[PDB]
């Protein structure tokens, strides 16, 4: 199947929450730029024509791999709706 | 052709958000700036 | 009609994993055309978008670099597949495409059950999730390997089908051969020696009804696990033979095959001791033993870990199936001699009924109704006859193992080849007076055929008319039930239903335990309305009762401590449009509590519409 | 009532030539009622097959008639029956109406007979629709033949007798879908009507009276009768069948040859030698492979493709009209206005494509030209044209190209200008241009083959002759059929054919097992006995005995109960063989397959590929004018329907967006699908 | 040598032509004949190379589905007959040889009617190409090549003459392999494997030659286990 | 080299001890991984020589089913434990070596309690032979030999001492072989064989060493096809 799916399911209160989180996370992973991730370091996304998944294959496979770590935070009302898109634009550049 | 009332279309999860600790600090730096003069 | 779709003939993809499915590259191409176009541009293959388009307008103009591109685009994306009548949610599952050459679409064997699909030409359609969200849901909650347990019953649907069982079975069943002289090893030391040499001779088999150890156990003892199979490889012991082996702790008298099965699972999931806990190597492994294996593996080890074992079983089953050399042969359908006697016995028994009528004793009718019960009994007699034959003389008959294995075979079917199929009904419904004495093995004659034909069409026409009504039943059930959805917080209205464990009138009035299955149907994954102290354990209030708990309550009622059970149910929910977590229960496709937001309404409506196609339909009212 | 002839193959057309439908005038039987009509009635005997009806909604209402069943002057299916006078049977056959048949006590042909005598005291007969055990003194009439009970189409089945009437239907209908193979073979085992099917049908070309052969062209056999006269008999070389199957008459008689009155001069589309032939007899092992034959999959040996065994020629006519528009006639020329001459190569004759040209998807089959926009097309694009290079020829490229899916080689073309022959062109129609194209369809994994019994299935894998199951003597099996498909369904007849076949292979002979009187288990075990000597006899003389493997499998055979313990391996294998199964080694390991496995000459045909077969796949494409939903077109495939049942499937899951997608971006969201595409891009 | 090494596989051969060749090898320890015979068989059928008709050119015919007058056999039958034609060249210098043939009138055309070529030999002389009645024209150019395996006419595609038509490639020289492992008796220990594999060949190459190539492909493959990583 | 020869079997290894060792080798043309893996396996289990306990002698015990007092473990368990004992001699001169051991009283007997032998080494020292409480007699003579494959105690039969009991022969240092043939992708042609065979070993020899021996036994055997007759 797909990496720690159970581990993932366990993080959320609802199944359908783990779908919303990953989907929205993948959204922004493209929009603000792709390096928005929190895990470029030692071991991260990879593909083999050459190992280059490091740039833009599957957004969603990333989101999950990050969410499986404890860096992201998904709340019902975490950060004010419009003001986020503004500060994310400011900090994450190749749009 | 509207979103389904049931599923992800749940009002329970329609609205959800994700943030990196990096943007966490950024958003309240915005709040710190709220201090006038 | 959807914009990114496509359909072709499907074909079994044995090596393929649950996870994936083989999709024709040629199809992937115009399927993922726009997605390819830009990665074309992202790499030197083409300067741009319109360039890339004309670059692919023809077939001969494709550089093999393009495939490399397409394959790269499809890296972690998944498509949806859909069979002919979509009857339940699983009638559409998601998988990872593994581009392949040719026209046909490679489908995994295990999911062939979910979509009723055989490979006689059934074609499956395929769609593509375009938004990042659409794919998110598609592979998280709609991929195949994530939905292993049925929404109808908390019983596995990824159950080793026709071949896999057949295989996994043959490897684990033990054999028995000849009792000529004494079978007493249990006590004499002269018995171990004498019957060890006598076995060396031609009188005692390696497999003999000796109660503690047949000389087969006497001769061979294997220290380490591997040791056992090596001897097998060298032609010392066959897999189905009875020998003695040493595991983690005690000397276990178990055959080679059964010991190998152990490893297969033990390896599938490495938690070797957790592998031994949930398996029964004490028996040949039927579809049920496996179905159970899957289930508990699903509850104990985890979803994906389960998927693994599934393909693991799939692979060895298929393999060992090929080697076993099981094959149908005219001589394999064995006709019991007993047939001639049971026939001849009911034969004269008919003469008497005619001798009775010829006198004036029995009414026109009485004769008829008496002759029919003559056959209906005689026929059922030959049927236990044939099986007993196989049971005692040919444990490994080809025809028979498929039937006794979760694999292909029906008791009333075997009867038409080895025994005989005899009573066929007239056009109207009044069965025929004369039976069909022949079997399929021997010439079903000219007439007996015609006679049987009548009942054929009524069934064929029945399937066609119910086939559309299974659609009838569903529409009506979804029209009423669609709005119903799990939206909640434990609805506070505690009004509950009590599930009976005993039935009144089968016989006038005697109280008795309801059917195991039925009871499971009533309490599985339910939420206890009020606490119940039963056999020693204190079932907590609101606790979701696992299958294991519904197994305790039954043993308890067996003992005599409970006759009903307090459980929250949709029948009594407060939430006007909707149903809550506590009132629904467990069964999401997952065996955990129901997740808020599941479209229960439909999930229900479907589970009742599909089976519907199996129920007889003569006239509505 | 009148419909396209179905000539997938002759047998077919024959059937469609004589099938009695319910539905029609409307006065007789509309579809509303049916269950009483749909069922088989006691009278349907010898009058209508009980097997031929169509699987599906329309069942029991549409059906072909029986073997001898014939319409007396006014439409009452009656049939032939002999006259048995006392305990004496006769040849005077009475074509008896349906009604008169009830007045007499009729008997079945299966009744032991010496010539004119009836041989057993209690012997079956049937008064009126009801089976009755009558005495030789009451037998007034007897059945002509078991054959008159069913239809032609069914009578072609070997041991119909051992097959469940339900899946024998499948067998009957399957032959109706048999595709003519360049290499046609008759069945190793036939019923007996193959011969008269091709003759009553008009497949092969027979000889009027006796004589000798003058010329034997690939296109004509001018025979010369002994009457002092000679006639030229043309042969429909390669003709298109309404459905697209090849109908070629290919000679079978050499120059200067004796001709029997009524002897095959040329064979029909599918006849080998006057015999009906569809599909080819192939040696088959009946066991389980990896999963390659899991529910109903067929594993095939590459070796079958090496030989030109399952191969069939196809042909399709592409047409295009030169239309008369008020904007200017659609010229049909070699001129293709906008980009390359590389495409014009095969457009040899100016305009049409050259014969013998290899046309692949997307090549110009024909070219035509129409005008677009009114005088001033694009204000922006007119600028671009002035800029980069003013090459102004305002005509549009509307040219018949090869639709996706495929074409082959062009074999014939027809160009009917406005109308001077004796052809009337439709109004507006300036001229028509057809282009017949043909192609070879090799056997491949997508294809579907099925024996006459009913075993239907699709090729899942083409294995290298290198590793599939091979017999002791190096001859390997061509196709590996999965046992499991035999118990559920009930047609042992296929397992009986395979057996009789095994004999026919080593005995180099073919047989004819009638419908219910044919071969009988002892006679077949007998032929196998003769076979054992050709298979193992030569083995003795050639120099060698039995393998370690061969003995090993015998060990797992006696422990099984197929061989009488104590006998010798050469005697044990004979036993084993008589049972129809022989020892087989893996091929991919050399080791043997624990336990004997049956193998033999089973006849298997290949089925016709519908226009569906064409694996559709669509990205983006046309849309409908009023309802804007994806629409199948000339150079783009057309979308798949997402129906209610499929909606609920997703509804059931939490697929919220995926379902929204299916209803918006992918099908109806006009602005959606556009911004969708671009975004993806 | 005298004891363990002199007791060595006695390679014995029995070859009667280029088509059949038996090969016995007899003391082999335990389950070795199998270990040997099987791989060799697998090699013997897939890896050995040979010759096959790769292209054809009838001078007045344009497509493969054409019927030629005076000729009883249609192009599809003839091109088929050619597939069964077996040729043999003697050296690498001969990669692609074009055989030529033209027969007019009343004679039955056979494979030997092809004009001889220096280093090429036709083992299939009496094969039947066609039957010409009178005014029977037949002028064809058939290309022959040396390759391996099966190659569909659709995969290569010939380019001799624009009106020529490709044909399917039937390359393996080996027709069938068979190997038997029967016990043999050696002084004190009876358990012994005896491998005798029988090879059949179209004639292009010989059983012995085939086998030799076989064993080398195996050896070459066993060397590929040299540089770890 | 660059095209067909540089595209050569990339022999990759993953060995993490002397017991387990993976071996991958891809691209292999068609159905070759199988043609290779199968024989090698067959060799890996039968041909590679080793050492196993072939005979035992307890001084007061007469039959194998005897129970010895003071000793918690019955003869059948101990003779079983001995099958798990792995020894290694350094040279041919050592065909049959008899290891000796006697322990009295309260100590737990282990494989190291065996009196050392000049050219023999016990790799299985801490293995557990038995538990002696007090007045515990234990004087045993265990015969060790070097052979190949599996040999049932019934097939050989001990002749050391009349009261001795034979043991089943655990010889191949290799415990289990496994080879997988999964497809691999190479540019143009997809059909490709990838062979990765996993070898397990008791520790005596190594997976790599085993495999190498294996391949040579095959090669050596391929040469026995040299002198016809
Ligand atoms: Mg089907
Ligand atoms: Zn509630």
């Amino acid at each position: 199947a797909e990496p720690g799916i159970d581990k993932l399911f366990g993080m959320v209160d609802s199944k359908y929450r783990l779908t919303v989180v990953v989907a929205k996370r993948a959204q922004q992973l493209l929009r603000h730029g792709f390096k928005n991730t929190v895990l470029e370091p030692e071991e991260r996304p990879k593909m083999q024509t050459l190992e280059g998944l490091f740039d833009d294959p599957n957004a969603v496979t990333w989101a999950m791999k990050e969410l499986l770590t404890g860096r992201l935070v998904f709340g019902e009302n975490l950060v004010p709706e419009d003001r986020l898109q503004k500060e994310m634009e400011r900090l994450y550049p190749v749009e | 052709g509207r979103l389904i009332p049931a599923g992800t279309g749940s009002d329970f999860v329609r609205f959800t958000q994700v943030v990196d600790q990096k943007t966490l600090k950024a958003i309240e730096e915005a709040r710190k700036e709220a201090v006038e003069a | 009609r959807v914009d990114y779709s496509g359909r072709s003939v499907i074909v079994v993809g044995p090596q393929l994993k649950l996870h994936q499915c083989g999709l024709p590259k040629r199809m992937a191409l115009e399927l993922f055309k726009p997605f390819l176009l830009k990665k074309m541009e992202e790499k030197g293959i083409a300067p741009n978008v319109k360039a890339a388009r004309r670059m692919l307008e023809r077939q001969r103009d494709i550089k093999d670099e393009v495939w490399d591109a397409l394959e790269e685009v499809i890296h972690g994306k998944v498509v949806l597949l859909n069979r002919a009548p979509t009857l339940h949610r699983l009638g559409i599952q998601a998988f990872q495409p593994v581009l392949v050459e040719g026209q046909s679409i490679q489908l995994h064997p295990l999911v062939c059950e979910a979509f009723n699909a055989d490979f006689d030409g059934d074609q499956m359609a395929v769609h593509v999730p375009l938004s990042s969200f659409a794919q998110a849901e598609a592979r998280i909650q709609m991929l195949s390997a994530h939905n292993l347990l049925s929404p109808a019953s908390g019983e596995p649907l990824a159950k080793p089908s026709r071949d896999i069982i057949l295989g996994l079975y043959y490897i684990t069943q033990v054999r028995k051969e000849k009792k000529g002289a004494g079978l007493e090893f249990a006590t004499p030391e002269e018995a171990l020696a004498a019957h060890e040499r006598g076995e060396v001779a031609l009188n005692a088999p390696i497999k003999v009804a000796g109660r503690e150890t047949s000389v087969g156990r006497l001769k061979y003892v294997f220290a380490n696990p591997d040791e056992a199979l090596l001897a097998v490889a060298h032609g010392i012991v066959d897999l189905q033979d009875v020998v003695t082996v040493r595991y983690m702790g005690k000397r276990l008298e178990t055959s080679p095959g059964r010991i190998l099965f152990a490893r297969i699972v033990a390896e599938a999931v490495e938690d070797e001791k957790v592998a031994w806990e949930l398996i029964q190597l004490d028996v040949p492994q039927e579809k049920n033993s496996l179905k159970d294996l899957v289930y508990q593996a699903f509850l104990r080890l985890g979803m994906e870990k389960t998927a693994r074992l599934l393909d693991a079983l799939k692979y060895y089953g298929f393999t060992f199936s090929t080697t076993s050399g099981i094959t149908i042969g005219i001589d394999d359908a064995v006709i019991p001699e007993e047939k001639k006697q049971y026939l001849e016995e009911a034969d004269r028994k008919l003469l008497q009924i005619e001798q009775a009528y010829e006198m004036g004793f029995l009414t026109d009718r009485e004769r008829y109704d008496q002759i029919l019960q003559l056959w209906t009994e005689t026929t059922e007699k030959v049927t236990q006859a044939v099986f007993k034959n196989f049971e005692e003389n040919y444990p490994f008959n080809p025809l028979y193992v498929m039937a006794q294995s979760g694999a292909r075979g029906n008791p009333q079917q075997i009867r038409q080849l080895c025994g005989l199929r005899g009573l066929m009904q007239k056009p109207s419904g009044e069965t025929f007076e004369v039976p069909v004495r022949s079997s399929f093995r021997e010439g079903l004659t000219v007439l007996e055929y015609f006679i049987s034909s009548h009942g054929a069409r009524k069934g064929g026409a029945d399937t066609a008319l119910r086939t559309a009504d299974s659609g009838y039943l569903t529409r009506k059930l979804v029209d009423v039930t669609h709005e119903i959805v799990v939206r909640e917080a434990d609805c506070g209205t505690t009004n509950y239903i009590s599930v009976p464990l005993f039935q009144p009138d089968e016989v006038t009035r005697s109280l008795r335990l309801r059917k195991r299955a039925d009871i499971e149907a009533g309490l599985y994954g339910r939420v206890l309305a009020r606490e119940v102290e039963v056999l020693g354990v204190r079932l907590e209030e609101g606790r979701y009762l696992s299958m294991d708990d519904v197994h305790l309550l039954i043993k308890a009622a067996e003992a005599g401590e409970i006759q009903e059970v307090p459980v929250r149910s949709p029948l009594t929910c407060q939430t006007r449009y909707g149903v809550c977590q506590k009132c629904y229960g467990y069964d999401l496709s997952m065996a955990r509590p129901v997740s808020i937001g599941e479209a229960v309404g439909i999930v229900a409506a479907q589970s009742i519409g599909e089976p519907g196609t199996q129920l007889t339909m003569r006239t509505f009212h | 009532l009148s419909q396209f002839k179905d000539e997938t193959n002759p047998l077919s057309s024959l059937r469609h030539k004589r099938r009695i439908s319910a539905l029609g005038p409307g006065g007789l039987t509309r579809e509303r009622a049916g269950f009483d009509v749909r069922d088989v009635h006691r009278t349907h005997y010898g009058r209508i097959c009980p097997v031929e009806t169509p699987e599906g909604a329309n069942i029991g209402l549409i059906t072909s008639l029986a073997a001898y069943a014939r319409v007396d002057e006014l439409g009452f299916i009656r049939t032939p029956y002999r006259r048995v006078v006392g305990g004496v049977v006769t040849d005077e056959v009475v074509y008896m109406t349906a009604t008169e048949e009830d007045r007499y006590t009729i008997a079945q042909a299966n009744t032991p007979l010496e010539g004119n005598r009836i041989a057993a005291e209690r012997v079956v007969a049937r008064r009126k629709g009801e089976p009755v055990i009558v005495s030789p003194e009451e037998v007034e009439f007897m059945d002509v033949s078991p054959k008159q009970v069913f239809s032609v189409n069914t009578n072609l089945i070997p041991f119909l007798e051992h097959d469940d009437a339900n899946r024998a239907l499948m067998g009957s209908n399957m032959q109706t879908q048999a595709v003519p193979l360049i290499r046609a073979q008759a069945p190793v085992v036939m019923t007996g009507l193959e011969e008269r099917v091709v003759r009553d049908s008009l497949a092969a070309l027979y000889a009027e009276e006796d004589g000798e052969v003058a010329k034997v062209d690939g296109n004509r056999i001018v025979v010369r009768y002994e009457d002092g006269r000679l006639v030229e008999y043309p042969l429909r070389r390669f003709y298109r069948s309404n459905q697209g199957t090849a109908l070629d008459q290919r000679p079978r008689v050499v120059v200067g040859q004796r001709v029997r009155k009524g002897d095959l001069l040329a064979d029909g589309p599918a006849s080998e030698n006057g015999f009906l032939a569809l599909g080819q007899n192939v040696l088959v092992a009946i066991m389980p492979f990896d999963g390659y034959n899991f529910e109903d999959a067929i594993v095939i040996s590459e070796e079958l493709l090496k030989r030109d065994f399952y191969t069939s020629i196809h042909i399709e006519r592409y047409e295009i009209e030169a239309r008369d528009t008020k904007l200017g006639p659609e010229r049909i020329t070699r001129d293709i206005p906008h980009l390359s001459e590389a495409a014009l190569r095969d457009l040899d004759e100016e305009g049409v494509v050259r014969i013998g040209a290899e046309v692949k998807p997307g090549d110009i089959l024909v070219g035509r030209t129409s005008f677009k926009g009114e005088s001033e097309p694009t204000p922006e694009e007119r600028l671009l044209r002035s800029i980069f290079g003013e090459k102004a020829r305002d005509v549009k490229d509307t040219s018949l190209r090869v639709p996706p899916g495929e074409g082959g080689i062009v074999v014939r073309t027809v160009r009917l200008r406005r109308g001077d022959p004796g052809v009337e062109l439709k109004p507006g129609v300036r001229e028509v241009v057809r282009v017949y194209v043909a192609q070879k369809r090799k056997l491949q994994v997508g294809d579907k083959l099925a024996n006459r019994h009913g075993n239907k299935g699709v090729v899942a894998k083409i294995l290298p002759v290198e590793d599939m199951p091979h017999l002791p003597d190096g001859t390997p099996v061509d196709v590996i059929l999965n046992p499991l498909g035999v118990p559920s369904r009930m047609n042992l007849g296929q397992i009986l054919e395979t057996h009789l076949g095994l004999a026919g292979y080593f005995l180099g002979q073919r047989y004819i097992s009638p419908i219910f009187d044919g071969a009988k288990e002892p006679e077949i075990k007998e032929l196998l006995a003769q076979a054992f000597e050709v298979y193992f006899g030569k083995r003795k003389g050639e120099g060698f005995g039995v393998d370690k493997r061969e003995v090993e499998v015998l060990r797992r055979a006696e422990k099984l109960g197929l061989v009488t313990p104590g006998k010798t391996p050469e005697e044990q294998l004979k036993e084993l063989f008589l049972q129809g199964k022989v020892v087989l080694y893996d091929g991919r390991t050399g080791e043997p397959i624990e336990g004997p496995i049956v193998v033999g000459q089973m006849f298997i045909m290949k089925l016709y590929h519908m226009v569906e077969d064409k694996m559709h796949a669509r990205s983006t494409g046309p849309y409908s004018l009023i309802t804007q939903q994806p629409l199948g077109g000339k150079a783009q495939f057309g979308g798949q329907r997402f129906g209610e049942m499929e909606v609920w499937a997703l509804e059931a899951y939490g697929a919220a967006h995926t379902l929204q997608e299916m209803l918006t971006l992918k099908s109806d969201d006009i602005e959606g699908r556009n911004a969708a595409y671009e975004a993806i891009i | 040598m005298l004891d363990s090494k002199l007791k060595a596989p006695v390679f014995t051969v029995r070859t009667q032509g280029r088509e059949y060749g038996e090969f016995v090898l007899e003391p082999l320890e335990r389950g070795f004949g199998v270990t040997l015979g099987n791989p060799l068989r697998r090699i013997l059928l897939s890896s050995i190379p040979g010759t096959a008709v790769t292209s054809v050119y009838i001078e007045d015919v344009l497509h493969e589905f054409s019927t030629i007058p005076g000729v009883k056999e249609d192009v599809v039958e003839i091109i088929l007959n050619l597939k069964e034609l077996v040729v043999r060249f003697l050296n690498p210098s001969l990669q692609t040889v074009t055989l030529l043939l033209k027969a007019e009138g009343p004679k039955e055309v056979k494979a030997r009617d092809f004009l001889p070529v220096a280093d090429v030999e036709i083992m299939n002389p009496d094969l039947h190409i066609a039957t010409l009645e009178e005014g029977g024209r037949l002028n064809m150019e058939v290309r022959v090549d040396r390759g391996v395996g099966y190659v569909p006419a659709e995969k290569h595609g010939i380019k001799d003459r624009i009106n020529a038509i490709p044909v399917d490639a039937v390359f393996s020289p080996v027709r069938r392999v068979a190997f038997q492992v029967e016990d043999t008796r050696l002084g004190q220990r009876t358990d012994l494997d005896k491998l005798t594999l029988r090879i059949w060949t179209d004639g292009s190459v010989t059983p012995l030659e085939a086998l030799n190539q076989a064993v080398e492909i195996l050896r070459e493959h066993l060397t590929y286990f040299s540089n770890p990583q």
